[PDB]
RNA sequence: UAGCGCCGGCCAACUCCGUGCCAGCAGCCGCGGUAAUACGGAGGGCGCGAGCGUUACCCGGAUUCACUGGGCGUAAAGGG
RNA sequence: UGAAACUCAAAGGAAUUGACGGGGGCCCGCACAAGCGGUGGAGCAUGUGGUUUAAUUCGAAGCAACGCGAAGAACCUUACCAGGCCUUGACAUGCUAGGGAACCCGGGUGAAAGCCUGGGGUGCCCCGCGAGGGGAGCCCUAGCACAGGUGCUGCAUGGCCGUCGUCAGCUCGUGCCGUGAGGUGUUGGGUUAAGUCCCGCAACGAGCGCAACCCCCGCCGUUAGUUGCCAGCGGUUCGGCCGGGCACUCUAACGGGACUGCCCGCGAAAGCGGGAGGAAGGAGGGGACGACGUCUGGUCAGCAUGGCCCUUACGGCCUGGGCGACACACGUGCUACAAUGCCCACUACAAAGCGAUGCCACCCGGCAACGGGGAGCUAAUCGCAAAAAGGUGGGCCCAGUUCGGAUUGGGGUCUGCAACCCGACCCCAUGAAGCCGGAAUCGCUAGUAAUCGCGGAUCAGCCAUGCCGCGGUGAAUACG
């Protein structure tokens, strides 16, 4: 999650299968969700904050 | 321990989402990124005026930003100059003819974020933590607010070992859904590190 | 903190949304907070670095209060009134003052010819008596003459020692000084007017002649002129010195200097 | 407006409060005197009355302490008949003398 | 001609520099290992003043030999 | 009978709060017991300890680390190693010493990064006369600030998480008791999942807790009938396929309903054992929910941040390797050791999900994975999608076997710029140990265990037997 790596993951890397996703909030490259583009930790924080529309605590 | 977010616990009922809009899977993440950028900019700029809440809604390629501020004059500025330049900045950020709105929070002692940021500001000014917390809880308790609670994290008064302070008064039932508990977080950056301030306020029931 | 008594002082000042208020040495901001809720604009002069964070924090919920970090003496008050009070009719000064800077801080404001309406302050009871003194009450002196020549004075009440949590050594009193419409008495020779006023009370228990001739080398040379002018102005250096009214001093400051000016 | 269950809880609370605090509801302020059937069974009550300089009237019996009671009626505390007689006479006197 | 003691609590009189369990202070409780009102020096203050402190000794505080004026079940104290 | 010299600033008595006992008593919980399945034996998958290594990047360490961070290591990820290169640098705001402000094409060098570079520049931007000229348009290399760091301390911290523990406790106001610390409330009997209630009692209440409010499932109503449903009606080419209707199922909003509510008996009371009614009866089943605090618990490698350190390298880019090694040991799993079984055909019955670079119906070719055509679908419309165990028919006959399914040889497909290190899925060859596993040990009380399939996140593809959900068939025992 170095600044350099963050910036490097935003250029067309000469090949199709080199580009990978990073957390748009913290540059995490481990557990990003494609639907949101946020890592699990950032997802949880924003979900709790109520800043994610339509997302709530699941219970069944 | 490990209490969960008192707002996230009540997103369905007694509270509401800060962002209210719809987007399909194709164009969800982009709107969220724009939204986060807007929030960042607003927090950065309007901090002086005492921001407490930012609401974003979308109808059709439009943005209706509502800012809840203790002091609306600062935001508006003289002859509506500052509000206009802020609108210009936001519109330049994203070409979506944004429609900024300003509301004044009634009785600014009854908003938990305001209380939290005030306590953090006090801590930054090398105040006495315990006394400040007691006074803050007292002021919240004065103007209704059936329950009040303030927590300051640790590293008190440039000490070596961290410790929690916690002054509270009244009913703060974190276990009840129909509580209408207003919550606020703040971060106080001092020369000996960072401190966390949390404020809970309890405004009746149902 | 002195509770509702603060709200009392402002009550004796009668400020509203019409008025702008100048605060001198606010301190914590006990009086400033009370003034803020009742005044359209509040301005403050604070020069102590240690009390600044506390004062700022106390003023956090408010917006119509401005604090300028500069000593009153050095700063031009006229300009501050010009900007800060562009949109208010009545301009008033409410303050509580440190013991050393009590009179000179008043004198600076009075000398500057500010558009101030009234100065309602808390001072020493002794100083309050001296400022507002009837003739031959042993309180009559340079202070009384000067103030009443500039501004009409009125002591409201006496604040007892048994108010402040740290009990002081001397009691306090609240006074009002309303700026008169123009000089009280017509005399062009303001400087020598004040010279005469201060010289006449050089020795309180002495006579006018003693307090006149002893002062000033020319005066100590030309004795007879003083006497003949005094008799010209229908005054004599025998009565006491402390029994004279302001207009009498006006007549003397006209005549005596008219002899040599 | 409430979950029935909540109404049931409130009703139980009301029932308990009604059971214990009935009659006592008429005291808007501290009483003027006090009337005790048995001063020994009612040691706490007598002591509380003493502490607040309130006159004490008792229907004391053999196993009682006559010193703690100002106005004492030496009689039976059992024997339902005696309770009825004394209380009836007292209440009649109160009602008549109003 | 104006000195002498003191300024942590007893006990009236507070800050800045030097040292860092060292040098030292000390009537008792105790202060001294880097933010010392307790050590050393300054500024300031307090008490007395041709004097002010220290040591020694006696009475007091000591109802701590109790006649005024104490106690003995478990605190020292009922005899095998 | 009975000293003193010397030392110390205490030595003591009663009682209070807590800690601890290997002091005792009471209660609870798959803790033991009664059962059903496993683990430890074997093969393989994966994570650790060790060892080799150029590096085998790090953090995690009893329960509460060990299918953990990692919901996706062939390059990228990547933080480690070996080489090949750059120094205001990928990225930020500036400062101002000549381009001159600007974009595009192209060659040598070549493992690539980078380096050296030549030609059309894109020039105007106002328009001083204008014939170069003032710059807000834009970019190269030269000036200083500075970028930066997965470099180090979780024993400087914030945030968030784990655990005791969803255990039932942790406190306060006023009153009363005690000279005082303090106590009572909160202790005693009974009962409960529970300081949950009841009685007694100098307490009477409240706050954080338990409970309830919230969600799903179980029943019945109004609202509404498409892309869903089909009792009668008319159609039928046999398909709710058609006209038709929203009765029924269903879909999703608002409601009702269960509260010891009503009768019998016991009990002082809370309640207790039965009985109606009811879809459901004593908390109906499940979830979300985690008090004061404990563990110097965990994370400076998600992020923020105090402090220390490097700034021609501990920063930055690229190529190749490693994280996948291997005499061994430990953990969590998967597949079996067979006849209540194995293989082969025919035939059924679900729920919850996902999809416009995608899902792929249908056709053809290939034995096969797949390839080529190709509709339909932003989807209660189309598709993935055959559900599997099951039921019927046939074979197999106790044999390391038509049980197993490792390892090896060859051929073929797709993803990808590239499958050697190290991808998956195929087709033909061989057929490994393994005949129910010692001491010990783990889970589970009901739609549960056991067993059987399906979907999803991550993701070009996948080393997933993992994780999070969905349903199908459905035991036993709980004396204590
Ligand atoms: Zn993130």
């Amino acid at each position: 999650a170095r600044k350099a790596l963050i910036e490097k993951a935003k250029r067309t890397p000469k090949f199709k299968v080199r580009a990978y996703t990073r957390c748009v909030r913290c540059g995490r490259a481990r557990s990003v969700y494609r639907f949101f583009g946020l890592c699990r930790i950032c997802l949880r924080e924003l979900a709790h904050k109520g800043q994610l529309p339509g997302v709530r605590k699941a219970s069944w | 321990g490990n209490k969960i977010h008192p707002i996230g616990f009540r997103l369905g009922i007694t509270r509401d989402w800060e962002s209210r809009w719809y987007a399909g899977k194709k164009q969800y993440r982009h709107l969220l990124l724009e939204d986060q950028r807007i929030r960042g900019l607003l927090e950065k700029e309007l901090y002086s005026a005492g921001l407490a809440r930012v609401d974003i809604e979308r109808a059709a390629d439009n943005v209706a930003v509502t800012v809840h501020v203790a002091k609306p004059g600062v935001v508006i500025g003289r002859g509506g100059e500052r509000i206009r330049v802020l609108r210009e900045e936001l519109a330049k950020l994203t070409g979506k003819n944004v429609a900024l709105n300003v509301q004044e929070v009634q009785n600014p002692n009854l908003s938990a974020p305001l209380v939290a940021q005030r306590v953090a500001e006090q801590i930054e000014r090398r105040f006495a933590v315990r006394r400040a917390i007691k006074q803050a809880v007292q002021r919240v308790m004065e103007s209704g607010a059936k329950g009040a609670k303030v927590i300051v994290s640790g590293r008190i008064g440039g000490a070596e070992q961290a410790r929690t302070e916690w002054a509270a008064q009244g009913r703060v039932p974190l276990h009840t859904l129909r509580a209408n508990i207003d919550y606020g977080f703040a971060l106080a950056r001092t020369t000996y590190g960072v401190l966390g301030v949390k404020a809970y306020i309890f405004l009746g029931e149902v | 903190i002195d509770t509702n008594i603060l709200n009392r002082i402002v009550d004796h000042a009668e400020v509203t949304e019409k008025t702008g208020v100048i605060e001198i040495g606010p301190g914590i901001g006990a009086l400033t907070e009370q003034l803020a809720k009742r005044a359209k604009k509040v301005v403050a002069f604070e020069i102590d670095q240690r009390l600044l964070p506390i004062l700022k924090d106390t003023l956090s919920p408010y917006e119509n209060v401005t604090v300028i970090h500069q000593d009153v003496l050095k700063a031009d008050v006229k300009s501050v009134i010009e900007e800060q009070f562009q949109d208010c009719d009545e301009i008033m000064v409410v303050a509580n003052l440190p013991y050393y800077v009590t009179t000179p801080i008043i004198m600076k404001l009075l000398e500057e010819h500010l558009p101030l309406k009234g100065i309602v302050v808390m001072l020493q009871k002794e100083v309050a008596e001296r400022m507002a003194a009837d003739p031959s009450s042993k309180e009559y002196g340079s202070l009384s003459i000067a103030v009443q020549f500039y501004t009409e004075a009125k002591t409201v009440m006496i604040v007892p020692k048994t108010v402040f949590v740290p009990q002081p050594n001397v009691d306090s009193a609240v006074i009002r000084l309303i700026l008169r419409d123009g000089p009280a008495v017509d005399v062009e020779n303001e400087s020598f007017f004040f010279q005469l006023i201060k010289a006449s009370f050089a020795q309180r228990r002495k006579t006018l002649l003693n307090n006149l001739v002893n002062n000033l080398p020319e005066g100590k040379a030309q004795k007879s002129t003083i006497e003949q002018v005094l008799e010209e102005t229908n005054i004599d250096g025998k009565r006491r010195g402390e029994s004279l009214s302001i207009e009498e001093f006006a007549a003397l400051s006209n005549g005596l200097y008219k002899a040599l000016f | 407006e409430r979950p029935k269950k909540e109404q049931v809880r409130l009703k139980h609370e009301l029932e308990r409060l009604q059971k214990y605090l009935s009659g006592f509801r008429l005291l808007k302020r501290l009483p003027d005197a006090i009337f005790v059937v048995d001063p020994t069974k009612e040691a706490i009550a007598v002591r509380e009355a003493r502490k607040l300089f309130i006159p004490v009237i008792a229907l004391a019996d053999t196993d009682s302490d006559p010193d703690l009671v100002d106005y004492i009626i030496p009689g039976n505390d059992d024997a339902i008949r005696s309770i009825q007689l004394i209380l009836s006479r007292a209440v009649d006197l109160i009602i008549q003398a109003r």
